[PDB]
């Protein structure tokens, strides 16, 4: 019953610079009491706060934390490459245990359109009766996009499944896979497909498609 | 040198229960409480409760009450954390941490990951995903493979036996049908394809199956 705002919800970095995280509490002068734990994505959060202006033992002297009662700040004086992660801050002064949702630290790049690749189902799907449309939306950046089906001029939301990758190792941009799927019999009722992307990059939708007609 | 170790993966069936273990080591493991919390594989992370360690009492928080048990074996310095009666939503990833009183937690196990479903162990489908007209942009063209239908994860995908690591995206498997999909692109120059071999492979090694699809144009 005692909840724990962090904000931003993510933050785009260079390192360098020094990043300000902020945290709020809804109850409570709950006193110093609050931590901060850094998690890597498949790994278990490490602390790096307690009592929010305290480093543990092994945490670097660029990591600060500040503030009590109601407002609490992590502060990385200048942030390196190996701080990119998400941060999470709890709350230790009443029970049940409060985390806040997280924010993820991201390094920032020059904004990316996505590459965009259309696929039609291979011809050893179609012979066991499914259809699956495949669309890569590749090296974009940032993160936000959306993105939409036309069969036929018509938008189409069900038999959709999207997956994203996290922010790549080298060019720091974004990728993202979204399948339409079907069953072979509606599949060859129809003529085009097309998926289409809305990025800040550009002011138009980009645009894939195919036609099975047009050979 | 502190160190609290979990217990492997565990796949289970609605219904079952399943118990997680929490060894910790380097220290007294009676002049700490221990802790457990849940993540969500999207999702932030969620307090369950804690167990007193010298007295063996566990605390539950309101949401994870009734259904859910902590327990010792001081000897060993090991908790246990037991989940009965399984419901879709406990696939997570498990947390124990080692309690510093009013201060929270400071160390934390490595994690133990659940998975509550009805499937039986699946091969996948595997598709070859060759180019149509538009997706060539200037030098470069873009290849696909498509993985359908299998349990449990994880797959492996590499692109000729791994030698083609520089420009593939290789995303993470969704669910369908209770059954797993991944894709994954690769993109090389358009003088290298399809006059140079370019092969997607899987294996799935919770069926023992290894397979290689190459693809030719359409």
């Amino acid at each position: 019953d005692i909840v724990l705002t962090q904000s931003p919800a993510s933050l785009a970095v260079s390192l360098g610079q020094r990043a300000t995280i902020s945290c709020r509490a809804s109850q409570s002068v709950s006193t110093s009491y609050m931590h901060w734990y850094q998690q890597k994505p498949g790994q278990p959060p490490r602390l790096l706060i307690y009592l929010v202006s305290n480093l543990e033992s092994g945490v670097p002297s660029r990591f600060s934390g500040s503030g009590s009662g109601t407002d609490f700040t992590l502060n990385i004086h200048p942030v390196e490459a190996e701080d990119e992660a998400t941060y999470y801050c709890q709350h230790i002064r009443e029970l049940t245990r409060s985390e806040a949702g997280p924010s993820w630290l991201e390094i920032k790049r020059a904004d990316a359109a996505p590459t965009v690749s259309i696929f039609p189902p291979s011809s050893e799907q179609l012979t066991s009766g499914g259809a699956s449309v495949v669309c890569f939306l590749n090296n974009f950046y940032p993160k936000d996009i959306n993105v939409k089906w036309k069969i036929d001029g018509s938008e189409r939301q069900n038999g959709v499944l999207n997956s994203w990758t996290d922010q790549d190792s080298k060019d720091s941009t974004y990728s993202m896979s979204s399948t339409l799927t079907l069953t072979k019999d509606e599949y060859e009722r129809h003529n085009s497909y097309t998926c289409e992307a809305t990025h800040k990059t550009s002011t138009s939708p980009i645009v894939k498609s195919f036609n099975r007609n047009e050979c | 040198q502190v160190q609290l170790m979990e217990s492997g993966p565990e796949l289970k069936k609605p219904g079952e229960t399943v118990k997680i273990s929490c060894k910790a080591s380097g220290y007294t493991f009676t002049d700490y409480s221990m802790h457990w919390v849940k993540q969500a594989p999207g999702k932030g992370l969620k307090w369950m409760g804690w167990i007193n360690t010298g007295t063996g009492e566990p605390t539950f928080a309101a949401d994870f009450k009734g259904r859910f048990a902590f327990s010792l074996e001081t000897s060993a310095s090991t908790a246990y954390l037991q989940i009965n009666n399984l419901k879709n939503e406990d696939t997570a990833s498990y947390f124990c941490a080692r309690g510093v009183g009013l201060y929270g937690v400071d160390y934390w196990g490595q994690g133990t990951s659940v998975t509550v479903s009805s499937p039986k162990t699946t091969p996948p489908s595997v598709y070859p995903l060759a180019p149509v007209c538009g997706d060539t942009t200037g030098s470069m063209v873009t290849l696909g493979c498509l993985v359908k239908g299998y349990f449990p994860e994880p797959v492996t995908v590499t692109w000729n036996s791994g030698s083609l690591s520089s420009g593939v995206h290789t995303f993470p498997a969704v669910l369908q049908s209770d059954l797993y999909t991944l894709s994954s692109s690769v993109t090389v120059p358009s003088s290298t394809w399809p006059s140079e071999t370019v092969t997607c492979n899987v294996a799935h090694p919770a069926s023992s199956t290894k397979v290689d699809k190459k693809i030719v144009p359409r």
